[PDB]
C-alpha cells in the first residue's frame, strides 16, 4: 500500500470509479465527471487518509491523480 | 375569454411572433449535439403545444422542468406558458426533501425530467401524489421528449386569454423554514423584456445587446429566467448556443468555436474560466460578460479587465424579476485606468427604467442619498410578485408599507449608484445557493455536548463566503472538528442539508461576544474568529 | 356581522351556554393536580378569553396546543374557537420535522406548548416563521397560562357570527406525502354533538351516555376533538375527569377513586389496563369503554367481557367528524353468551343518525348489502371536512362522485352491521398512529445493497399491526437485519421517520411473489411471510 | 462486568438513569417514567448485549430491571 496506491484508491471510493481503472493523468471534472463541489469532499479525504492538512492554495492546484500523489508524496 | 381585439394583452405569443427582428436562417445550437434554425425552433414550439394538448394539458395546469440549458429549455420557456399553462423551474441544487416539499406544494401534473437526473427522483418518487406522467429527457435519439415531438403537426393556433394570468413559478430558499413560491404574469415578463431592452440596447458603446450579438447563457436557467435574457435573445433574432453542463473547458471551446460575444455568470464561474490553462491563449476581446451573483470582487473585475473583457455587474434577486440595477459606465469613465474602472464595474449600478428604489429606515422614513448613509433597499416595478404562493404572514412582511422589501443594506451616492453594504440577516450565501446559519445553528446544537454554536459567514473566491462555525464546548468536553464536521455531513446525506454546507469550516472556542442586552455580536465575532 | 336574531346560529357559545343541564357545583377533576366546579370552569373561559383578546387575537387568527388531556385543553376547547379564532390541534406524535411542517402549512399566531414537550420545540424552533408568543405548561403554580388567566376578569361578551366560520382544524398523517388539514365549522360540531347523543343517549339499556354518568377520556384528545366526547359531556353537564399522561396504574387508580362510568380508548390501551396486576383486584362492572382505534380483535372482547365491562366498537376516522358508526345491541342480543357477544361488539356497527354510508366498487357501482360482497365505503353526512386545507387534486380525488371516499373496503349485512374487511392501500398502522409502507421502501431502497424492497403489516396485540419489510439482497451480498434496521432507525434518530418504525422487523428473501402483470403480490407475500 | 451490572447499565444508557443509581426494583414506565415504545427498543439493546433473542411473550413479561437481570442470568 504505497502512497500512489492509496491516493487513487481515495479516488475511486469518492468518484465512485474502479481503483483497477484509475488512471495517473484522470482530471477530476473533464475525465472522471466530478463537480467542483465533489472535488472538495475529495481534499478533504486525502487529508483525512494522509493525516495531514492541505492549505486552500493548494487545493485549487490539485485537479488530476498526479497532482494529488505529487503533493502527499512530497510531505 | 371574450377577446375585444382593439384591447390589446400582453401575452408571450406576442414575444416570439412579433420580435424585434426574425431572420428564419439564423441558429441555434446545443453544444455539439444539435443546431437548427428559428423556423425549425418556431416548428418545434408548435408541436410541443400539440404533445402537451394531446396529454391532456389544460389553461391551469402545471408542467415542471428539471434538467438543463437547452434547446429544449429554451421550447419549454415558450410553449408551457403560450398553452395557458404554468411553467414550474425547479432548482436542481436543492436538497431532494427541499424539491420534493416544491413540487407537492406547486402540485405539478407532468414533470420533464433528464436522464441524469433521475436518482434525485428515484429517492422521493414514493412520496409524490399529484404527478400523472414523466417525460425522461436524453441527449440522443432515444429522448422521449423527442419522441413526443415528432408525432405531432407544425400547426398551433395559440389562444388569446388575459394577460394577468400566470406564466411561470419557481421557488426561493431564501431564509426562512421552508422555500418560498414567487409567479409572474405574462405581462410582467413582456415588460421587462421591453424595459431591459430599452436600457441595455441604447447604450452609446461599452455593455450593450443588440441584433449582432451571439448570446450563450451560463446562469443555470432554472434560477428566475436566466435573468430573462432567453426572452430578450429571441426578441432580438440572435444567434443562441446552449452548452448544457457548466465544464470550463467546453465551455471555453464553445466561446471560441461560436464566436460568443454576450453572456451572464456569476462571480464563481467567471473565476475558473480565468484559471483555467486553456484561457491563456484565447482571444476575449468580444465578449460582454454580466456578473449579477453576488459582490462582483474588484480583484476579479481587474483580473478580468486585462484580458479585454467588458465585465460589468448587475442586481437582482428571484422576487424581483430579476432586473433592478445594471452599471452603465459614461463616456468619460471609459477613458478611466484598469484600478478606477475595476472599482466602478463592480458597483451594484443605477436602476433600470421604470425602477424607484429608495432606500429606507426601520421606520420607512426615506434617508437621504449622501453616499454613506446606510439603510434597506426598497423597490416598486412592473414585474414584482406580488406575494408568496399560498402564503399571507410572509406575504405582508414582503410588501409592508407599499414597497416591497429586498432585505438588502447599501448606500446611494449623488448621481445614482448604489452600493450595498450587507444584508438584514446573518445569513450565508455559498456560490449562488442559499444556506441559512439559524438551521445550521440548531443542527450542531443538536449534538452530543453543546453549549453555544453561532454560525457567521466568511469571504471566500471559489465561493463566495465560507459558512463559518463557531462551537463552545460543554464543562470537561473535548470533541475535534472532524466530529462536529461529520455529525454535519451526516444530515446532507440524508438529503435533509444541502451540499453547500460540506465546507462549513467548524472552530472550537471557549468565548463568546455578547451585546449589552447579550445576544451575539456576529460582527464582533467576525472580527474576531 | 349582522345579527337578525330571529335567524339562529349554530354556535358552540349555545352549547356551552345552553346546555342540557348545568349543576354549577359539578366537579371537574385533573388528575391529583386540580379540582373545581364548573362555576369556576365557566369564569376560568371567559378570563381566557379575555386573556387572549389581550394578547392581539383576531376572528382570523390560528392559536395552536401542544399538551396533555387536562382542564386546560377543555377550555382552549371552547375560549379559541368561541373568540371566532381557529383552533389548531398538533398531535404531539408525529415525527419534528411534520410537526414544523404543519405549523409552518397552518400559520399558527400563537403556540402553548408543554413543559415536557419543550424539547421537540428546541429542534426547529429556529425554523419558525409565522408564531410570534410562546406560552409554556406547568402542572404546578408556575405555569404561564395560570398566570395568564389570573391577571384577568371573568367577564366577557362573547360575539356572534356565521355558523360556517371554522373551529377547528389538526393535519392527518394518512398515507400521502405530506399531513393533511383536515377543518370544521361551528355548526358541524355542533350538529356532530347533537347526533351522537340522540343516537346513543335514546338507546335502551345497553351503551348508553346519560347525564348520570362520569367521563374519562383515554383518547390523546388531538385526535379529533377526542371522538368528540369532551363536548358531550360539557352539554350533558357531567362530571369529568382528565387523567393528563397515560400510565396504566394511574388510570386504574383514577377509575376507581372516582367512580369513572364512560371513557373511550385504542385497543391498545384496554389490554394494556387488563394486563396490569393492579387491575385483578377491582370492580370494572360500571364501565362502558367505547373502542375505536381500529378492528377491535374478538379475542380482547371476551376478555374484557368476563370483567363485567359494556364493551363496544365505534367507527370514524379524521376527516368524517369523526363519528360514523356505533354498535347496539337489540335487547335480545344481550342475553346471548359471551362468545356470539364478542363476535357482536367487535363489529363496525351501524350508522348513526344523519349518516348514510353506502358501499360502491371502483365505477361508483352500489353494490348490494348481501353480507359478503366488499367495496369501498362512501358516506355523506354533516360533519364531514369539505376538502383538504390549501390542496386541490387530493381534495378532488376525496370527493370523487359527490360521496367522501373512506378508504377502507368493507361488507354490509342485511340488518346493517358493517365489517371492515381491509384498506384499498398497503398500509400500516402500528398502535394509534399511521406509517407509511412506501416510505419506508424508498428508505431501505436507499441502502448500500438492495434488490427489492417490499414492506407489508402483520396483525399483533401490543401494537395492533408491525411493520414487516422484505429485503432481497444484491448478486453476492450479504447483510443482517441488523444493519438494515441500524439503517432505518438511524433516519428516526434524525427526526425524519416515526417512532413507530422501532418494530420494522425486517426479514431477508430470495423470491418475490409477482402478479401476471408483475406487480408484488403483497396478500399472497403476507400469506408468505 | 457482571450479568447484574451489565443489564443495569443497559437501563441507564437507554433511559439516561445513571447507571449508580439504578435499583433493582425500579419499573420502566412507572418509576424510570419510560414510554412503551422506548421499552421496546430497550428489549432490543438487552438482545443486542447479551447476543440472544428475547421472544416477544418474554418481552412483554419484563417490565423492571429485576426481570431482565433474571431472564438474562437465566440463560
Ligand atoms: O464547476 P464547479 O467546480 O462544480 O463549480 C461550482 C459551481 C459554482 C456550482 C459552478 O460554477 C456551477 O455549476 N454553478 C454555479 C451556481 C450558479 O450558477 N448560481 C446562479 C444562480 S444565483 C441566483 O439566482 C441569483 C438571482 C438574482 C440575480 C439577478 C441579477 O443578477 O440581475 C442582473
Ligand atoms: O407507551 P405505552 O403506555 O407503553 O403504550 C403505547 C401507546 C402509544 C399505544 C399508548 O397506549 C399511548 O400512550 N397512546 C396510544 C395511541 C393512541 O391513543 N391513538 C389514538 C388516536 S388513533 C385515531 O385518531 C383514530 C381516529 C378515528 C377514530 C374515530 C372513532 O373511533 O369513532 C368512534
Ligand atoms: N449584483 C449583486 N450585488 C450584490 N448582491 C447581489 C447581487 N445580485 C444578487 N445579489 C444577492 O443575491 C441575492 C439573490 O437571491 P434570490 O434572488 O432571492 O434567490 C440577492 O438578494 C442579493 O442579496
Ligand atoms: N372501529 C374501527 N374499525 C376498523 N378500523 C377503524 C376503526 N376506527 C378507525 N379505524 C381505522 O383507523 C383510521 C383512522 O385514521 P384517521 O382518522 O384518518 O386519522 C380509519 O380510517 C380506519 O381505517
Amino acid at each position: 500500500s504505497t502512497i500512489e496506491e492509496r491516493v487513487k484508491k481515495i479516488i475511486g471510493e469518492q468518484l465512485g470509479v474502479k481503483q483497477e481503472e484509475v488512471t495517473n493523468n484522470a482530471s477530476f471534472v473533464e475525465d472522471l465527471g466530478a463537480d467542483s463541489l465533489d472535488t472538495v469532499e475529495l481534499v478533504m479525504a486525502l487529508e483525512e487518509e494522509f493525516d495531514t492538512e492541505i492549505p486552500d492554495e493548494e487545493a485549487e492546484k490539485i485537479t488530476t491523480v498526479q497532482a494529488a500523489i505529487d503533493y502527499i508524496n512530497g510531505h | 375569454y371574450v377577446n375585444d381585439p382593439s384591447n390589446y394583452q400582453l401575452l408571450i405569443k406576442n414575444l416570439l411572433f412579433s420580435p424585434v427582428a426574425f431572420n428564419p436562417e439564423q441558429e441555434i445550437v446545443y453544444a455539439n449535439h444539435r443546431r437548427h434554425s428559428y423556423k425549425t425552433f418556431h416548428d418545434r414550439v408548435r408541436q410541443f403545444a400539440n404533445a402537451l394538448t394531446k396529454m391532456g394539458v389544460k389553461k391551469g395546469d402545471t408542467v415542471a422542468v428539471m434538467d438543463y440549458d437547452s434547446h429544449r429549455y429554451l421550447e419549454c420557456y415558450f410553449a408551457i406558458p403560450m398553452i395557458g399553462a404554468k411553467l414550474h423551474m425547479i432548482n436542481v441544487r436543492l436538497s431532494p426533501e427541499q424539491i420534493l416539499y416544491t413540487i407537492d406544494h406547486a402540485e405539478d401534473d407532468i414533470i420533464l425530467i433528464h436522464e441524469e437526473f433521475l436518482p434525485i427522483l428515484d429517492q422521493i418518487k414514493g412520496r409524490i401524489d399529484t404527478v400523472t406522467r414523466y417525460v425522461v429527457l436524453r441527449d440522443d435519439e432515444e429522448c422521449e421528449y423527442e419522441r413526443l415531438l415528432e408525432q405531432e403537426s407544425t400547426e398551433y393556433n395559440f389562444p388569446d386569454f388575459d394577460e394577468n394570468t400566470v406564466a411561470t413559478t419557481f421557488y426561493t430558499t431564501g431564509t426562512t423554514g421552508f422555500p418560498k413560491g414567487v409567479f409572474f404574469t405574462h405581462r410582467q415578463l413582456v415588460l421587462h423584456t421591453m424595459g431591459i431592452l430599452s436600457t441595455i440596447g441604447t447604450n452609446a458603446s461599452q455593455g450593450r445587446l443588440h441584433q449582432g450579438d451571439i448570446y450563450m447563457p451560463i446562469t443555470p436557467m432554472f434560477h428566475v429566467h436566466a435573468w430573462g435574457l432567453p426572452y430578450m435573445a429571441t426578441m432580438l433574432g440572435v444567434k443562441q448556443v446552449y452548452p448544457g453542463k457548466y465544464v470550463p473547458d467546453v465551455l471555453l471551446n464553445l466561446i471560441e468555436q461560436e464566436k460568443v460575444t454576450f453572456s451572464h455568470c456569476v462571480p464563481t464561474i467567471l473565476h475558473l474560466l480565468l484559471s483555467s490553462p486553456k484561457s491563456k491563449a484565447m482571444d476575449f476581446s468580444g465578449w460582454k460578460v454580466v456578473i449579477g451573483g453576488a459582490a462582483l470582487p474588484k480583484a476579479l473585475c481587474k483580473s478580468a479587465l486585462e484580458r479585454d473583457i467588458d465585465v460589468f455587474a448587475g442586481y437582482g434577486m428571484s422576487e424581483t424579476g430579476p432586473i433592478l440595477s445594471i452599471v452603465q459606465l459614461t463616456p468619460e469613465q471609459l477613458e478611466l485606468d484598469v484600478d478606477q474602472q475595476a472599482e466602478y464595474r463592480s458597483k451594484t449600478g443605477k436602476k433600470v427604467a421604470l425602477v424607484e428604489a429608495y432606500i429606507v429606515d426601520e421606520d420607512m422614513n426615506k434617508l437621504p442619498h449622501d453616499g454613506e448613509t446606510a439603510g434597506e433597499i426598497v423597490v416598486r416595478a412592473p414585474w414584482l410578485t406580488p406575494n408568496y404562493y399560498k402564503d399571507n404572514k410572509n406575504s405582508k412582511a414582503l410588501w409592508r408599507g407599499g414597497y416591497l422589501h429586498t432585505g438588502d443594506v447599501a448606500h446611494i451616492d449623488d448621481e445614482g449608484f448604489i452600493k450595498i453594504t450587507d444584508r438584514v440577516k446573518d445569513m450565508i450565501k455559498i456560490s449562488g445557493e442559499w444556506v441559512s446559519s439559524l438551521e445550521l445553528e440548531d443542527i450542531l446544537h443538536q449534538h452530543q455536548s453543546v453549549s453555544e454554536v453561532a454560525v457567521i459567514g466568511m469571504p471566500h473566491n471559489k465561493w463566495g463566503e465560507v459558512p463559518l462555525a463557531l462551537v463552545t464546548l460543554k464543562e470537561d468536553a473535548q470533541v475535534t472538528e472532524k466530529e462536529l464536521l461529520g455529525f454535519a455531513k451526516d444530515f446532507i446525506n440524508k438529503g435533509i442539508l444541502a451540499r453547500e454546507a460540506l465546507l462549513l469550516k467548524v472552530k472550537i472556542v471557549d468565548e463568546i461576544a455578547k451585546t449589552s442586552v447579550g445576544k451575539v455580536d456576529k460582527k464582533e465575532l467576525r472580527k474576531l474568529h
